[PDB]
RNA sequence: GUGAACAGCCUCUAGUUGAUAGAAUAAUGUAGAUAAGGGAAGUCGGCAAAAUAGAUCCGUAACUUCGGGAUAAGGAUUGGCUCUAAGGGUCGGCGAUCAACUU
RNA sequence: AGCUUAUCACCCCGGAAUUGGUUUAUCCGGAGAUGGGGUCUUAUGGCUGGAAGAGGCCAGCACCUUUGCUGGCUCCGGUGC
RNA sequence: UUCAAAUGAGAACUUUGAAGACUGAAGUGGGGAAAGGUUCCACGUCAACAGCAGUUGGACGUGGGUUAGUCGAUCCUAAGA
């Protein structure tokens, strides 16, 4: 199997995100050999409050995970304030930009 | 000011051309004390001075036309524009042919499907033409040895 | 509001000559994020501590 | 501009499909046009006439080699159905409905496979010959 | 050029040293006729072969 | 620059009186593709070539390290 | 990338954005383009322009120093999409596996 | 820099017509082929040393500096007129 | 070709940024030979020159800058002197 862990403190402590939405937008829009629908005991999609978390059998990637969020934020429009990055392997987190008064 | 000695180098710490570096055009002073490559260095990592990534060429549209040329598409007699032989050689199409038909005669000899005496004249058969592929070399050898415990 | 949004990334984005700027990079101001999120339907009494 | 000038000239007009439609309708028509005497003028010298396309080829294998071609399939599949006279034109119009319709229901009943059954025996004729 | 010879070298750094204009402590003098270098040179008008 | 195999032939190079340094790399590696350990490179500086030999188990590294002569400089990293 | 192609057209890297400017849109010019019907009546003279043009197939006369003429000439076609067939290599005492563009 | 690696070429055994081996291109063989084993040039490639400590890509952290210092990754392949 | 800002007494022409285009790897790129000779780079800087302009410049004034046992000459000989 594989682990992938997300880190949501910055954002949801300022009141900006949900960890919840963004499991629930993980968890249908992820694919696996097509189209939304096929998790079936490969893929399971976890929050904590703090910590989202990803562990898949089958084909994903930091890479993939990192396209999925980039669209939630688009959608919730928040791509021009946050970014995906990676603190550690197949360890990352969310973090607002370098914003200063 | 004149900020033209700062972007040159700018250009040449980074590693790119003047086209790409860019430089904020609030911090003009700041720009113009500099006047060395280590000052340029601390403006390029403390934010002053960026690096503009690279201008994209996709090759979405050329994959997919190359797939439709696999799948065999685009093909036609209004497509082609240069002759056949220009497309593909028969010089490079016997070539392959025949080194295909030796290595596919020295294999059965080697292997004991057939004796050196057939392979010798099948070998000059093929030098010339009569076989035009591995399937009608394999039928001639198989009439000649059928014929042959027929004898 | 969608048409808008199309309208707007048309002036923004001129794609095919030069490379939009990366954000890592960049810095914005503090306001700008404020009327944002207050668009958005957030509150700021968390940031403004910050 | 200069294509559309250069070829359709009333000089360089061709032969008006309605007029095909009613020569590929009846026997004596088609029988006319591929026996075809010798005239000394005719590219094909007569003979090796397509009546769809309203063309003389030289030989027969230019006929062979047209026939098996889109430019050939283009002008069959345009000359199926009813060919759009005036009657059409006006009774879309409101004008003269009733000839329309008769002219309409005629060749649904008549003259439409009167003229697919000579078309099949032409393609039959030259595929045999040819 | 760029492979030069030593003679081509001393010559052209006689020159250099040679282009420049004229002192102004030379215009304060008692007597004084001279006025401007009149034997200046420039890479661009004149060549010294 | 050169390698060598033999520990007689470093102890000798160690003690050849030509020598005045050398430096001990620690690299870590992955076994054929498998497991983590930790390699390590002892050079000496002579005054023709750089020799080197490449210990891959720590407990007879530090046992060379003992070993070496207590004269010559070393470097660490 | 198209395409036979270091051709022509567009683009990446790198470079440049230099050549006195602004407002109107008369004639005559310079550089181009289109034109009904007729088609060389023009003119010293078809000058110039137009037309043809790539690739596949059919077919190709006199004459010939037999080597050519010859792309002679003259004709049928060319898009897109979905398919079929054929054209190969490596291992196993016919199969497993892999892969390219050519028709 | 060390080890290893090749077409041509050469050596030992043996003695070839039912003539055989063989190049895209037809040349070679009792002046000794095919076959079996072996020798050589080491251009050229592979591994290691050089050499990751360098360089590259990211993440930070001092923010009072006209040089301020840490952490991670840098892997495995495929194909051709 | 255009927009804003900065500089400046003054900006169609300078600098930065934001756009739009061009050369399109047989280049408007990156390097060299012959020739040139400091034109390179920096700091000041506009009287004359850059067929308009000019705060800019290959201009004007003042300085800095070219490090070789391994690149070359040097050596060899060629036609020849
Ligand atoms: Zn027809």
């Amino acid at each position: 199997a594989k682990t992938f862990t997300v880190d949501v403190s910055s954002p949801t402590e300022n009141g900006v995100f949900d960890p919840a939405s963004y499991a629930k937008y993980l968890i249908d829009h992820i694919k696996v050999e097509g189209a939304v629908g096929n998790l079936g005991n490969a893929v399971t999609v976890t929050e904590d409050g703090t910590v989202v978390t990803v562990v898949s059998t089958a084909k994903f990637s930091g890479k993939y995970l990192k396209y999925l969020t980039k669209k939630y934020l688009k959608k919730n429009q928040l791509r021009d304030w946050i970014r995906f990055v990676s603190t550690k392997t197949n360890e990352y987190r969310l973090a607002f930009y370098q914003v200063t008064p | 000011a004149n900020l033209r000695t700062q972007k040159r180098l700018a250009a040449s710490v980074v590693g790119v051309g003047k086209r790409k570096v860019w430089l904020d055009p609030n911090e003009t002073s700041e720009i113009a004390q500099a006047n060395s490559r280590n000052a340029i260095r601390k403006l390029v990592k403390n934010g002053t001075i960026v690096k503009k990534a690279v201008t994209v060429h996709s090759k979405s549209r050329t994959r997919a036309h190359a797939q439709s040329k696999r799948e065999g598409r685009h093909s036609g007699y209004g497509k082609r524009k240069g002759t056949r032989e220009a497309r593909l050689p028969s010089q490079v199409v016997w070539i392959r042919r025949l080194r295909v038909l030796r290595r596919l005669l020295a294999k059965y000899r080697d292997a004991g499907k057939i004796d050196k005496h057939l392979y010798h004249v099948l070998y000059k058969e093929s030098k010339g033409n009569a076989f035009k592929h591995k399937r009608a070399l394999v039928e001639h050898i198989i009439q000649a040895k059928a014929d042959a415990q027929r004898e | 509001r969608q048409k808008t949004m199309i309208a707007e990334a048309r002036n923004r984005k001129s794609l095919k000559n030069k490379a939009i700027m990366p954000r890592s990079k960049l810095t914005k101001s503090f306001g700008k994020m404020e009327e944002h999120m207050s668009t958005l339907g957030h509150d700021m009494s968390a940031l403004q501590d910050k | 501009g200069r294509y559309s000038v250069k070829r359709y000239k009333t000089k360089r007009r061709t032969r008006d499909l309605d007029l095909i439609y009613n020569d590929l309708s009846t026997k004596e028509s088609v029988q006319k046009l591929l026996n075809q005497p010798l005239d000394e003028t005719k590219p094909g010298l007569g003979q090796h006439y397509c009546i769809h396309c309203a063309k003389y080829m030289e030989t027969a294998i230019a006929l062979k080699t047209h026939l098996k071609g889109k430019v050939h399939k283009r002008r069959v599949k345009e000359l199926r159905g009813v060919p759009y006279t005036q009657e059409v034109s006006d009774a879309a119009a409101g004008y003269n409905l009733n000839k329309f319709l008769n002219r309409v229901q005629e060749i649904t009943q008549s003259v439409g496979p009167e003229k697919e059954s000579n078309e099949a025996l032409l393609k039959e004729h030259l595929d045999s010959t040819l | 050029a760029a492979q030069k010879s030593f003679r081509i070298k001393q010559k052209m750094a006689k020159a250099k040293k040679q282009n420049r204009p004229l002192p102004q402590w030379i215009r304060l003098r008692t007597n004084n006729t001279i006025r401007y270098n009149a034997k200046r040179r420039n890479w661009r008008r004149t060549k010294m072969n | 620059a050169r390698e060598i195999t033999d520990i007689k032939q470093f102890l000798e190079l160690t003690r050849r009186a030509d020598v005045k340094t050398a430096t001990v790399k620690i690299n870590k590696k992955l076994n054929k593709a498998g497991k983590p350990f930790r390699q390590t490179k002892f050079k000496v500086r002579g005054s023709s070539s750089l020799y080197t030999l490449v210990i891959n188990d720590a407990g007879k590294a530090k046992k060379l390290i003992q070993s070496l002569p207590p004269t010559l400089k070393v470097n660490r990293l």
